[PDB]
């Protein structure tokens, strides 16, 4: 019934990322801090990154890590991926079929003691760039027949990052961190009530709610169209979608949405487009 | 740099014995001083001694009236706003000046404590967080001037 | 009477406007119906004493509340008792977390750092132990403390051990037959009874009693948390309202409070624009009352419209209403009240002007309400409020400032006597050297613009930049110059917490000590003992005395881990000058960071004599008028300008067009490097930076800076 | 003692912290530890904690190890927080002594500096012993001022203790005036260092009165000491750091160094005054054996010239004889031979002889309480009085015994006269407390002088003004920028421009300041004995409290015997006057057992 | 163009402020209670919420030191104290407070009382002075000329046998433990207190409310005496120590009610 609205919220989302990077980075050994490091500094650089998707409606991560993986399985995995390549490379080295070109030049064997050197431990997590000439795809365009210069060219496909896993795991740490000590503190933000309407109408009874504001307001005139979160059009569009005698008004103009960066989005306008029916300007 | 020609201002009011940090506060271009005057300040002991004599008497002012009264009686007695309006430019740093005044007034009611609110105001330089009462204003609007 | 619609927005700027006023223009105010504050260092530090559990022990909370008097005078904390630890905990390394078991409690690595335990055995062992003898246990000890101004470390000690004490006390749920003695314990070891104070604790005791016997008069059963008790000990102790003032004679300050009229002969009305009045209250929603009105029921709205009424005809002789209806942000026109707008709609329908007798019906309503509507300025001392007629202003303090008739701030550089003394230090001049407008203000007319310190921060350290990365690469340089144990000083640096934790302190440490052993790498490849030696020079019946430090044979070796700027190299020069006027054959080197390298080599004496000579001359000059010297931008500008080549300057349009884009580049800088021009030395001097003194720079630094650049190798 | 047995909240904090999980022997031994620290002892000798504790046997039942703990010795080094020296522990045990680790640091340090750096100095004794005998006019007996110039300009650390008024400042500068004619082509740049602010401006006006009287020449005249400066501002002390601008690595650029008044010296500021000192420079300690102990913890100067009553060496006894040419007795015994010879005893007062009482009662003073009660006893010498002081009559008559001693300052301030005449009778004048607080005390005293003052028509007080005419103000923090120090007195007057404080500068010249100028004030009736070191009284009364302190003690008698220059008075009890010459403050040191081998 | 800024001629308002009296100025005894404002206020509602009919029971005196927050040991002590006080009649015919009913009891009268002339304290003090035997003493207070109204709050006005009577409470008494406070040390405290001023109020305000009320009303006739009541110096043995009764000289009511009337 009474809450405390707070103005600024960057005070306890960098306290929940430094809550995040004090469980999650602190007891990693070397070679998993080294990569750490190697991404970001400190977890301001993490917040700087994730701050434009930690406020307003959370995103949807394509092909998200499985929840079991954390970061000492996939160092794991990249070492052995890195290791098998390694492996393969000590197998067969020690020949040269290829034909040779007049772009390639006879200094690639030298080339091939900078991977000589470089098979000694897998601490690191850099290879060199001397596998860039290694490719069939680039050897070809300057014969490849055995299949080493297509496990680098797959090795090569995909960067090797730790960077992807972490920024999940913070995405799921960290807004509920700050979630849980507004709900201790008792306080609420601005983006927290278009949050607590729409899991109220998310619910079963809420829907009730909503013939409750059909009983409160039975018609909606919204302006200002273009500056819509898809909160704000999930909450409409479950209140006032096709119940009779509640009209809906949507005033806007999509060649004026330039607040893009604030969390406003075209796409939930022309998903509002195409929902609707009747056109007027 | 008003802020922190304000918080000068306020550590000499709070702390008018020392004469350095009065000495950092009289050469601030919110005084608008020259570097012969400032020679001569340091020079005459009487005159130093009637600077010394009203900052006590801002002080007591500031201790029995408040923020804005003691500012109100700087700026008269001193004539520094007469001086920032005939200088080019000075008319924003007037404005900046009343606007931190009028912050400085308006979290100085909830402050028990003096030293409380220079504190306050050390914080707030501390801390650039914008706050919409925080905000700077427009200078003037009888003038017509170029809006970017 | 002057009535507004919310007493606490405007009780400030009424008070300030009230107590600005001089002896003849003072008129005697009476605040009312506002908000009962007795005493806030009290009633907050109590509030933030129930929270206790709940807090993260972070150190500015503490410190706060060891601001509180009371609670340092119970624990026998002065105020520079206070002072002492405030430094003391800003460089011990306290930042949160009480014990390591609060930090396990909100499931957190237990770093074993960066807490108040750790703070507090560092303090004790740097009162036991130098710092200079190493860790223990894995604590390095901090040799501040160390007589007996430490005996204030066991005060808070002796405060914090209560402040764990509590925090076991308040964890656990009790009923409301238990939670009777524990505000009074509280008060009796947190708190000290004082002549002022009494009365706090009084009113404290009195609502928890009152609380307490609201809560056991139904008799309640079940165990009651403690932060609704705190949140209704918050909610009680703001209800509290005064209004013994509300007749006494001076002016009347209050809000509209209902079924209250009294005849007046003014009446004021503050804060009448759209919004604020009439102040709307929401019902419950499951409310029965709302749904079905009757005859006797009562709403706030019907109410302020009857206080307006009242308002209205309650005022005699004359009736005054102000509201706010242009923004001072946005200049943004704000809307009247609804009771306002019928007003002037009333009274532009019912009363037309005799000048205007037969012109229209609309027209002469428009008139009559811009005759009533007085739009005044925006500032105070606008010429358009003191120009006679009408309405003019009783200020006389912005009088003059609205008669323009003062004279403009005139420049700070005036040419002053200064007499040049016999024995002048080779610290003075390096100090001038350093900083010639620092060392104009400083030292000429002693003005020393004094900043305040950094507040302690709310986290551990993750990053090293700055000031301790500088002091960490600076203890580095000086340990591997010696070929000492580096492993040693990370031993040293990790039990100080000036480390991060675990990991990512052994990186930062491994790139920091492989930057520093390629710097020592290039340094002791040269370097060669040498002693400090004494400087008795006489140059234009000038006395100079001093000393230089590690002076070998080879020359001056001098090393720091900084960047390529041209203020080392000044401070090189005139080392290298002061060395070579006498004796001294041989070059002078300096070694920065990323391959940077300031090289002098040996000279004459008679063209060191001459340009120490045309130092001391820049020294007396710098003293009389502000010498406007840059080092960064005048050098960067005569770098770009100067040919090594032909020893020359260049004269055509690109040069001094990249010269000027290098001199805007080393004044203001980006975004994230701070430019030369943002400090507070330059911006007492000049707001702008003028062609005319950007040319005097240009000017002096030509003069100055030349043979920088000149005998550089 | 009574204090010691109250623990403060640091020891038993320090105790909880550093030993933890340890034994509870470790435990008392750390709190012990701490209290002795912070009472100002150095050392904890294990006799004292092995008998005088109750609880000694019940930690022998808490160890359970092979040999059993029998010893403190083992038990306290099976922990981790007691070593011999080695480890980086807390608490340091080597000679059967438990210290801190930065006490015995220190300890070390000064043991070091007065054991092994002080070598001797081989000049030509003709040349020296001439002007010894130009310098010195008096050449038929034995002065032991001329020997304390010979031992200090001979070796290289030396110690000179005397009281006051023996003329010690003049054998400072018969010495400076003998060590510049002996080098003459050598240059010295003499320094001089002081405790505090205002010592350093008498050391500094008493040198320049008494170097001007000496005739020296045109480069003599150069290499006059231009000033004294303090301790903390010639090492280079920040306030934020500790860190000095002559630390370890660069050390001062001196050649001599005369510091005064050593006995305010601790054993801290000892340690960083000796670190900063190269492998040249020699010292010249001034101060009086018997006076009053450091402020912090430590006791440099009474360590140091405890071993001054043994005498000198049989080879010394020679080189004073062959270089003073008089007869310099031998000490018997040779335990330390350079602190030894280092020393040297001043027992001839100039100011005062035996024909005064205040001489015989100093004397006294260090003798047993009977030796005090017969000085007093017998005739008073016309200079000390003793008055009872139980009830409240006696109040009355100390305070009509004020009376009659600010009776010319009260004259000359309701005349209207010159504040320079009033300033100098002032000075004459003083009375010394002991503590600061209640009944006896420096704001019980001032506050009844006050009040005393409203009752009797001498000065008139306003109520809610605060700053009357012709209160007495000092200042408690340093200025430099206003030329006051720290212990400096004050007088408000109206002198026709308004109420303005007048200061009496050592230059003889008068500073008229506003009072909203001041940046410490604190009324000054009646002074602590600690905060009255350095000045000097022509008539002072003693005033102590009934109850038993630790406080008054034989230092604090001694300090305020030798602050009076002709008159004393005194107003306590036989049994505390008794009681207070007998319990001696002794501060448990290793200095005893280091500079005994 | 040439601008000015108007002046005002005169002053703004006169001296009007409604202000009160302070705005115009063994081991467990009684003796060893704490001294202290708060400790006064709390004996002040002890003897207001009390009824003095009925005997005092001992579980109301630990339930309102319980409310309070005062010791428990002080309790058996304070009750018998309590009830000494009572036992000890205040008049000069020995009535007690125990003979007072519910109707002829009134306790903290609140009073507003005009002044429509600049009270001046020269005026004011002589005519004191003329009438009261405590003012030979006590140097006048200085005040500013106050027209306006005047509060008060009278702790108890209670009648007897047709005759009324007034009774204030003093409670502070820091610098008695012995029985030295008889009527001069009272007379004393009274002269350095200035509750003269306060009882002259007093009378001047149940003067008026006794005329404004009672039709046919005689000051000498209706009026008995102001009583003040020493807490800490009502003892059993002594009745006369503890209170103090005072009776103006009929004279200086009717110049005060000219005074203040105008």
């Amino acid at each position: 019934f009474e809450q405390q609205l707070i103005e600024d919220e960057s005070l306890l989302r960098y306290q929940a990322c430094a809550d995040f990077w004090r469980r999650h980075c602190y007891p990693l050994p070397r070679e998993i801090a080294q990569v750490v490091f190697e991404t970001w500094k400190g977890p301001q650089a993490l917040l700087r990154d994730i701050n434009r998707y930690l406020q307003g409606e959370a995103p949807v991560i394509k092909a998200p890590p499985p929840d079991d993986e954390t970061l000492a399985s996939r160092h794991a995995q990249i070492v052995a991926r890195i290791d098998t390549v390694k492996q393969q490379w000590r197998d067969a080295v020690g020949e040269l079929d290829a034909l040779i070109e007049s772009s390639g030049i006879d200094r690639r064997k030298f080339n091939r003691s900078n991977q000589a050197k470089w098979i000694d431990k897998i601490s690191a997590w850099a290879e060199e760039e001397t596998n860039s000439y290694q490719l069939p795809e680039s050897l070809e365009k300057f014969t490849p027949r055995h299949p080493l210069f297509e496990a680098i060219d797959q090795l090569l496909a995909e960067p090797l990052s730790i960077r992807d896993l972490v920024i999940t795991r913070a995405l799921a740490e960290i807004r509920e961190t700050v979630a849980r000590e507004k709900r201790r503190r008792g306080e609420l933000g601005f983006d927290d009530m278009l949050s607590r309407l729409d899991s109220a109408l998310r619910s079963e009874s809420g829907e009730v709610l909503a013939a409750a504001i059909r009983t409160r307001f039975p018609v909606a005139m919204i302006d200002e169209f273009q500056d819509t979160d898809p909160q704000q059009y999930r909450i409409f569009r479950r209140i006032w979608h096709h119940q009779p005698e509640t009209a809906l008004l949507l005033i806007g103009d999509p060649k004026q949405a330039i607040y893009a960066f604030r969390g406003a989005d075209i796409f939930t306008y022309m998903k509002a487009r195409s929902e609707v029916h009747a056109h007027y300007t | 740099l008003e802020a922190q020609e304000m918080l000068w201002l306020l550590q000499a009011v709070m702390t008018p014995e020392r004469e350095n940090t009065l000495r950092s506060a009289l050469a601030t271009s919110m005084m608008g001083l020259n570097a012969l005057d400032i020679e001569t300040l340091n020079n005459d002991e009487h005159a130093w001694d009637v600077v010394v004599e009203e900052f006590d008497g801002y002080r007591q002012i500031w201790r029995k009236r408040g923020v804005m009264p003691m500012l109100r009686a700087l700026m008269s007695a001193r004539n520094i706003a007469e001086n920032l309006l005939a200088t080019a430019g000075g008319e924003r740093r007037l404005t900046d000046i009343l606007h931190i005044s009028e912050l400085l007034q308006e979290a100085g009611t909830q402050l028990e404590s003096e030293h409380a609110l220079v504190r306050w105001l050390s914080q707030h330089i501390l801390e650039p967080d914008s706050n919409a009462s925080s905000q700077q204003m427009r200078l003037e609007s009888d003038k017509h001037l170029v809006q970017i | 009477i002057v009535m507004v619609a919310d007493i606490d927005s405007y009780s400030p700027f009424i008070q300030a406007v009230f107590g600005s006023a001089p002896a003849d223009r003072y008129l005697p105010y009476a605040i009312s119906d506002r908000r009962a504050r007795q005493s806030h260092p009290v009633l907050e530090a109590f509030i933030s004493l129930l929270s206790l559990p709940d807090s993260r022990f972070v150190s500015e909370d503490v410190l706060a509340l060891l601001d509180v008097p009371v609670l340092a005078a119970r624990f026998d904390i002065t105020e520079e008792g206070l002072r002492y630890l405030r430094q003391w905990v800003n460089e011990s390394g306290i930042r949160w977390g009480i014990d390591d078991d609060n930090v396990r409690e909100l499931e957190l690595p237990a770093t074993g750092q960066h807490t108040w335990r750790f703070g507090l055995t560092r303090m004790l062992l740097g009162y036991a132990m130098e710092s200079a003898q190493g860790e223990w246990q894995s604590v390095l000890p901090y040799d501040e403390s160390s007589g007996l101004i430490a005996e204030l470390v066991g005060h808070l000690a002796s405060l914090l051990m209560q402040l764990n004490i509590w925090r076991r006390g308040l964890a656990q749920e009790r009923p409301l037959e238990e939670w009777l003695p524990v505000c009074r314990d509280m008060l009796n070891a947190f708190f000290l009874p004082d002549a002022e104070t009494e009365a706090a604790m009084t009113l404290i005791e009195q609502q928890w009693q009152a609380i307490i016997a609201e809560g056991l008069g139904a008799q309640y059963g079940d165990a009651v948390p403690l932060s609704l008790l705190r949140d209704e000990l918050a909610q009680r102790l703001d209800q509290e309202r005064i209004s013994q003032r509300f007749l006494a004679g001076p002016v009347n300050i209050c809000t509209l409070m209902p079924m209250r009229s009294i005849p007046f002969k003014v009446v004021c009305l503050l804060g009448m624009n759209d919004g604020v009045y009439p102040r709307q209250l929401a019902p419950l929603g499951f409310d029965l009352m709302s749904q079905k009105p009757k005859r006797g029921d009562r709403s706030r709205r019907d109410d302020d419209r009857y206080l307006f009424l009242e308002a209205l005809i309650s005022a005699q002789q004359k009736l005054y209403i102000s509201y706010i209806g242009r923004s001072i942000q946005d200049n943004s026109e704000r809307f009247p009240s609804v009771l306002v707008q019928e007003l002037i709609d009333y009274i532009g329908q019912s009363h037309y002007l005799p000048g205007d007798e037969a012109l229209n019906c609309d027209e002469s309503e428009a008139r009559v309400k811009a005759h009533l509507t007085c739009l005044h300025t925006r500032m105070p001392f606008d010429p358009q409020n003191y120009q006679p007629g009408e309405r003019q202003s009783y200020a006389r303090e912005w009088l003059p400032a609205a008669s323009q008739a003062g004279k403009a701030h005139s420049e700070f550089v005036q040419p002053l006597p200064f007499t040049l003394p016999e024995t002048v230090p080779l610290e003075t001049l390096q100090r001038f050297w350093a900083h010639p407008v620092r060392a104009f203000f400083q030292m000429r007319l002693q003005v020393n613009f004094r900043t305040e310190d950094s507040e302690i921060p709310d986290t551990e350290p993750f990053i090293l930049e700055g000031l301790s990365r500088y002091q960490i690469n600076q203890q580095l340089l000086n340990a591997l110059v010696e070929q000492d144990d580096a492993e040693r000083l990370f031993r040293r640096f990790r039990a100080a917490g000036d480390l991060p934790y675990g990991a990512f302190g052994e990186i930062f440490w491994e790139t920091q000590c492989q930057e520093m052993q390629q710097l020592a790498d290039r340094v002791i490849a040269c370097r060669q003992p040498g002693q400090s030696m004494e400087i008795d020079l006489a140059c234009n019946g000038v006395q100079i005395t001093g000393w230089l430090p590690q002076v070998q044979p080879d020359g001056l070796l001098r090393w720091r881990p900084s960047l390529l700027s041209v203020a080392q190299g000044m401070q090189l020069w005139l080392e290298h000058l002061v060395y070579c006027a006498s004796g001294g054959n041989g070059e002078s080197r300096l070694f920065l960071r990323k391959d940077g390298e300031w090289r002098f080599p040996p000279l004459a004496a008679e063209q060191a004599l001459h340009y120490l000579s045309q130092l001391i001359e820049g020294y007396r000059e710098g003293m009389s008028a502000p010498l406007l010297v840059l080092p960064e931008s005048g050098g960067a500008w005569l770098k770009t300008c100067y040919d090594a080549q032909n020893d020359a300057m260049l004269d055509d349009d690109s040069t001094l067009q990249k010269a000027r884009t290098k001199f805007l580049q080393a004044y203001e800088g980006n975004m994230m490097v701070r430019g030369e021009g943002d400090d507070i030395w330059y911006q007492r001097l000049w707001r702008q930076l003028t062609p005319e003194t950007m040319e005097a720079i240009v000017e002096q630094s030509q003069r100055f800076l030349l043979p920088l650049f000149r005998f550089n190798q | 003692a009574v204090e010691h047995k109250q623990l403060r909240p640091l020891d038993v904090q320090f105790a909880l912290t550093v030993a933890g999980d340890e034994h509870p022997a470790v435990t008392l031994a750390a709190a012990l530890l701490s209290h002795d620290a912070g009472e100002g002892h150095v050392c904890l000798p294990l006799s004292r904690l092995e008998n005088n504790e109750a609880s000694h046997p019940l930690l022998a039942t808490c160890v359970s190890e092979i040999g059993e703990l029998q010893n403190w010795e083992e038990c306290l080094l099976a922990s981790q927080a007691v070593s011999r020296g080695d480890e980086p522990t807390p608490m340091i045990l080597c000679g059967d002594r438990l210290y801190l680790n930065r006490m015995w640091c220190n300890e070390r340090t000064v043991a070091r500096f007065f054991n092994e750096v002080n070598h001797a100095i081989e000049v030509d004794e003709a040349l020296l012993a001439q002007t010894l005998d130009k310098l010195f006019p008096v050449s038929d007996e034995i002065n032991w001022q001329k020997v304390a110039a010979a031992v200090a300009l001979t070796r290289r650390i030396s110690v000179i203790s005397g009281g006051p008024g023996t003329g010690k400042t003049t054998t400072v500068a018969k010495l400076l005036a003998a060590l510049i004619q002996m080098a003459d082509g050598e240059r010295c740049r003499i320094r001089l260092a002081a405790p505090t602010g205002k010592a350093a401006a008498r050391l500094t006006e008493s040198l320049g009165k008494a170097l001007r009287q000496l005739p020296l020449t045109d480069e003599q005249k150069k290499r006059i000491p231009e000033d004294a400066s303090t301790l903390h501002r010639l090492l280079g002390a920040q306030p934020g750091s500790q860190r000095l601008r002559h630390h370890a690595g660069n050390p001062l650029h001196l050649d001599v160094l005369v510091v005064d008044e050593a006995s305010m010296i601790d054993l801290p500021m000892m340690s960083r005054l000796i670190d900063a000192l190269p492998d040249h420079a020699r010292v010249i300690f001034l101060g009086d054996r018997d006076q009053l102990a450091s402020v912090e913890a430590g006791a440099v100067l009474g360590d140091i010239c405890a071993y001054a009553n043994a005498g000198f060496t049989a080879e010394r006894a020679r080189q004073l004889s062959r270089l003073t040419g008089t007869h310099v007795p031998a000490g018997t015994g040779t335990e330390a031979a350079s602190l030894r010879d280092s020393l040297c005893l001043l027992q001839k007062s100039y100011r005062f002889g035996s024909d005064s009482g205040i001489g015989q009662l100093a004397a006294a003073i260090n003798r047993g309480d009977k030796t005090a009660v017969k000085t007093v006893f017998q005739q008073d010498f016309t200079d000390i009085e003793k008055r009872l002081l139980q009830s409240g009559e006696d109040y009355i008559a100390m305070l009509e015994e004020a009376l009659a001693g600010y009776g010319r300052y009260l004259d000359l301030l309701q005349a209207r006269a010159e504040p320079d005449l009033i300033i100098q009778a002032f000075n004459e004048y003083q009375l010394l407390c002991a503590l600061r607080e209640g009944p006896f005390g420096v704001a019980g005293l001032n506050e009844r002088i006050e009040q005393f003052m409203q009752q009797k028509r001498k000065i008139h007080r306003h109520p809610h003004s605060r700053w009357y005419e012709g209160r007495p103000v000092m200042i408690a923090r340093n200025d430099s920028a206003l030329g006051l120090f720290n212990g400096d007195i004050g007088i408000a007057l109206d002198r026709g421009q308004g109420t303005r404080v007048w200061f009496a500068m050592p230059d003889g010249n008068i500073k008229s300041v506003q009072p909203s100028r001041l940046p410490e004030h604190e009324t000054t009736w009646a002074m602590t004995v600690h905060k009255s070191q350095g000045s000097e009284f022509d008539h002072a009364a003693l005033i102590l409290p009934s109850q038993r302190t630790p406080v008054v003690t034989r230092e604090l008698v001694y300090t305020a015997v030798t602050r009076a220059r002709r008159r004393l008075s005194l107003y306590a009890d036989e049994r505390i006057l008794s009681a207070a010459i007998a319990t001696r403050t002794e501060r448990r040191s290793g200095l005893a057992a280091l500079f005994s081998s | 163009a040439e601008l000015n800024a108007k002046t005002l001629q005169r002053l703004p308002g006169d001296n009007w402020r409604v202000t009160s009296y302070s705005g115009l100025q063994p081991t467990l005894t009684p003796h060893q209670f704490p001294r202290g404002a708060s400790p006064g206020t709390f004996l002040h509602s002890l003897f207001e919420d009390l009824d003095f009919t009925q005997p005092v029971d001992p579980n109301w005196v630990r339930e309102k030191l319980e409310l309070g927050g005062f010791e428990s040991q002080w309790e058996p002590v304070l009750t018998e104290w309590i009830t000494a006080v009572l036992q000890a009649p205040l008049n000069e015919t020995g009535v007690s407070l125990s003979q007072l009913s519910a109707r002829n009891k009134q306790v903290e009268m609140e009073f507003y009382l005009p002044i429509s002339e600049p009270l001046i304290a020269s005026q004011l003090d002589t005519l004191i002075r003329q009438f009261d035997p405590l003012s030979a003493g006590c140097p006048p207070l200085e005040f500013m000329q106050v027209r306006g109204m005047l509060k008060g709050f009278i702790d108890l006005v209670f009648r007897h046998e047709g005759r009324y009577y007034l009774l204030a409470y003093k409670s502070n008494w820091l610098g008695e433990d012995s029985s030295a406070y008889t009527q001069q040390a009272m007379a004393a405290a009274m002269q350095a207190h200035r509750y003269d001023l306060q009882y002259q109020l007093y009378t001047l305000a149940l003067h008026r409310y006794l005329r404004h009320r009672i039709a046919d009303y005689d000051y000498e006739h209706h009026f008995g005496g102001v009583i003040y009541l020493f807490l800490r110096g009502v003892d059993k043995e002594h009745p006369q120590q503890g209170i103090y009764t005072t009776r103006p000289n009929a004279g200086l009511i009717a110049l005060m009610d000219e005074m203040f009337a105008g």
